[PDB]
RNA sequence: AUGCGCAGAUACCGGGAGGAACGCCGAUGGCGAAGGCAGCCACCUGGUCCACCCGUGACGCUGAGGCGCGAAAGCGUGGGGAGCAAACCGGAUUAGAUACCCGGGUAGUCCACGCCCUAAACGAUGCGCGCUAGGUCUCUGGGUCUCCUGGGGGCCGAAGCUAACGCG
């Protein structure tokens, strides 16, 4: 039920270039789950561009492990929803019920894991940050416990613990930076699922882009009727500004934000 | 002050700088000396003759804590690293006994050219 | 992995008569099964460019002395290819 | 199935019901892979030359026996799971070499 | 060669084919926990080799230093 | 110089993480078509040395062509970068310094699967056999093991070979 990445259709026209994935439990989801309104327009005024859709199914997952810190779950198997970085496993609680949850690194259909109270550091099971065994890793975790899995690395491999101090440890997270999160809070144990998506190949774009659901982005786009930038001739601009009355691309946003000392450090930046 | 009778005398020494510090029994320190800290720079810093002066403040701080006694770390070597030790037993203050480490590697990380010529 | 005793009993199986310590017969019963079970591991490793390459030399090697097999006769030996099964 | 001794060291701080519980799941595990003794050993707790483990000394754990060959990775990895497994080795066994006679 | 200590005649009839050896194992220690020499041990190619080996065995999985902090120097 | 440190570094102590490498032993030593291959353990494997003379019965030596194989560099996607590090940036230089030196830091260096076959690819010397003093050392298999014998490596080395080395 894990997936290829790379079949890649050959010059059917242009239609070059374009990457296939196959999860194999290929079923069709389960009981639990709704559907999203159209939004893209909302509150009623309209906003950001781009936005189409393309087909409807959507999403309801748990991100919650404390309901229930125990009742081992098998694998039910792989599959995943119109939504997520990354596709999932629907998991069965040996109680009978049964929830939509992560889809770390290839676990196994059938497998056994859960979580809680002391879990064995398996990748699949969670537990209280705590029982992190510092060097390990984790992703979904969430900081501020009960704020749910706060921190959903998508498709996002990439909760590295890093030590701990105070009621806090210390994670090296996506971005490439070190936050903390007090150890009672939680962590999905291990990796990610998906990455190879991430570098998914797609052929005509109009196609492709669209049928993602997002049509378009267009700036200095001549007319600069408005289109921040300048216009009404070739030569790009000067002033150095973006659509909707910016401030380029190279300025801050964060603040006081109390948020912000109160953890993390590392500050934001990589270098690959 | 701490006072603690015995301790460390950490010797390390570069071959153009060298140094040396007063360690507690277990591992922390109280003051030292060292090639550039003798009122020197550049090279000399290097020479087993500051190697006996450092030694010397070393020593004369060391008597101004409550120690004296120590065991001699030995970190590398010293352009000199002698003319220190022995300035070192010299100033007695205490000549105890010596510990050999100067940590080996083991082969796991090619240098700069410096000792690449060193095929 | 090498099994002498099963070995033994179809050097055997093959050596026509019970008196065939070492004839053209086993050199193929041998070079065959080792060749063989050898080759099924090659596939589950795909590296050892080394020894496959030495099963190369083996098998031509085998192959060869078969080839004299006909050079006298390919009767019996026709019968042998049967037996076994390789060359088909 | 061939014969290895089976030389592996096991956590120090134990204790009673502990020795207990993790060595025989040293055996049944031993068992289900195909182990079962021939020389059931050990010489106890003891110290080493160098603090592995973050501790001087630990307890160590010898028995010599008949395993389905292969198999030994296997177990093997089933054993160094245990965490205090702070060293699971097997070797083939073989014992013959009188130097200086 | 140089002789004024060797060691193939410290211990007799000693099976190489050992680890658990502390005492005999060490007599090759010397400081640092080296590995004294065909320089000492005086044991043909057939000797260091598998003697050796054990050497390993007995650091690998432990009770042995395979190197130590001298204490003289 | 430099760049880094009293917003305390450089040294000492403890703990953390990870990548790479693999000391003494280990050798002027070993295994491999070659390339080249090492901390130990285990899985599967191949070349290959000796002795009983037991088996077969010369089936064998050669290899144009092809077929698989392999330095390091570099490419391809997907991992990973502790250190080292063309490129780049400095600092030192001379008259000049793009390089030899010191201070930095990418790609790469490393793993998987794919791809390049590349060469002072070397012993600059194709392979297969048998004939012609000895001397010495060293590893390895068999023995009546002051040594002998089969094999394997460096050394000295009559004859002899070459324009000359030097092969022996």
């Amino acid at each position: 039920k894990f997936k290829p990445y790379t079949p890649s259709r050959r010059f059917m026209t242009v239609a070059d270039f374009s990457e296939i994935t196959k999860t194999e439990p290929e079923k069709s989801l389960v009981k639990p789950l709704k559907k999203t309104g159209g939004r893209n327009n909302q509150g009623r005024i309209t906003v950001r561009f781009r936005g189409g859709g393309h087909k409807r199914l959507y999403r309801i997952i748990d991100f919650k492990r404390w309901d229930k810190v125990g009742i081992p779950a098998k694998v039910a198997a792989i599959e995943y929803d119109p939504n997520r970085s990354a596709r999932i496993a629907l998991l069965h609680y040996v109680d009978g019920e049964k929830r939509y949850i992560i889809a770390p690194d290839g676990l196994q259909v059938g497998q056994q894991v859960v979580a809680g109270p002391d879990a064995p550091i398996q990748v699949g099971n969670a537990l209280p940050l705590r029982f992190i065994p510092v060097g390990t890793v984790v992703h979904a975790v969430e900081l501020e416990p009960k704020k749910g899995a706060k921190l959903a690395r998508a498709a996002g491999t990439s909760a590295q613990i890093q030590g701990r101090e105070g009621d806090y440890v210390i994670l090296r997270l996506p971005s490439g930076e070190l936050r903390k999160v007090h150890g009672e809070c939680y962590a999905t144990v291990g990796a990610v699922g998906n990455a190879d998506h991430k570098n998914i190949v797609l052929g005509k774009a109009g196609r492709s882009r669209w049928l993602g659901r997002r049509p378009h982005v267009r700036g200095a786009a001549m007319n600069p009727v408005d289109h921040p930038h300048g216009g009404g001739e070739g030569r790009a601009p000067r002033g150095r500004p973006p659509a909707s009355p910016w401030g380029w691309q190279t300025k801050g946003l964060k603040t006081r934000k109390r948020r912000k000392p109160s953890s993390r450090f590392i500050i934001a930046r990589r270098k690959k | 002050k701490r006072q603690v009778a015995s301790g460390r005398a950490y010797i390390h020494a570069s071959y153009n700088n060298t140094i040396v510090t007063i360690t507690d029994p277990d591992g922390n320190p109280i003051t030292w000396s060292s090639g550039g800290v003798i009122g020197y720079k550049g090279s000399r810093k290097g020479t087993p003759y500051a190697a006996q002066l450092a030694a010397l403040d070393a020593a004369k701080k060391a008597m101004a804590y409550g120690m004296q006694s120590v065991d001699v770390i030995v970190r590398g070597t010293g352009a000199g690293r002698e003319q220190a030790i022995r300035a070192l037993q010299a100033s007695g203050l205490q000549v105890k006994s010596i510990v050999d480490d100067t940590p080996v590697p083991h082969n796991g990380c090619r240098p700069k050219k410096k000792f690449r010529k060193a095929s | 992995p090498i099994t002498k005793e099963e070995k033994q009993k179809v050097i055997q199986e093959f050596a026509r008569f019970p008196g065939d310590t070492g004839s053209t017969e086993v050199q193929v019963a041998l070079l065959t099964l080792r060749i063989n079970r050898l080759s099924e591991h090659l596939k589950v490793h795909k590296k050892d460019h080394h020894s496959h390459r030495g099963l190369l030399m083996m098998v031509g090697q085998r192959r060869r002395l078969l080839r004299y097999l006909q050079r006298e006769d390919p009767e019996r030996y026709r019968a042998l290819i049967e037996k076994l099964g390789i060359r088909g | 199935m061939r014969r290895y001794e089976v030389n592996i060291v096991l956590n120090p701080n134990l204790d009673q019901s502990q020795l207990a519980l993790e060595k025989e799941i040293i055996q049944r595990a031993l068992e289900n892979y195909g182990a079962r003794v021939e020389k059931v050993e050990e010489l106890g707790l003891r110290r080493l030359a160098y603090p592995i483990a973050k501790d001087p000394q630990g307890y160590f754990l010898w028995y010599q026996v008949e395993m389905p060959e292969d198999r030994v990775n296997d177990l093997a990895r089933e054993l160094r799971i245990r965490d205090n497994v702070r060293r699971v080795m097997v070797v083939k066994s073989q014992e013959p070499f009188l130097a200086n006679a | 060669p140089s002789r004024k200590a060797k060691v193939k005649a410290t211990l007799g009839e000693f099976d190489l084919r050992d680890y658990r050896n502390v005492e005999v194992l060490k007599r090759f220690l010397s400081e640092t926990g080296k590995i004294l020499p065909r320089r000492r041990t005086g044991l043909s190619g057939k000797e260091q080799r598998i003697l050796a080996k054990t050497i390993k065995r007995a650091r690998i999985l432990g009770l042995l230093p395979f190197t130590e902090k001298l204490v003289r120097k």
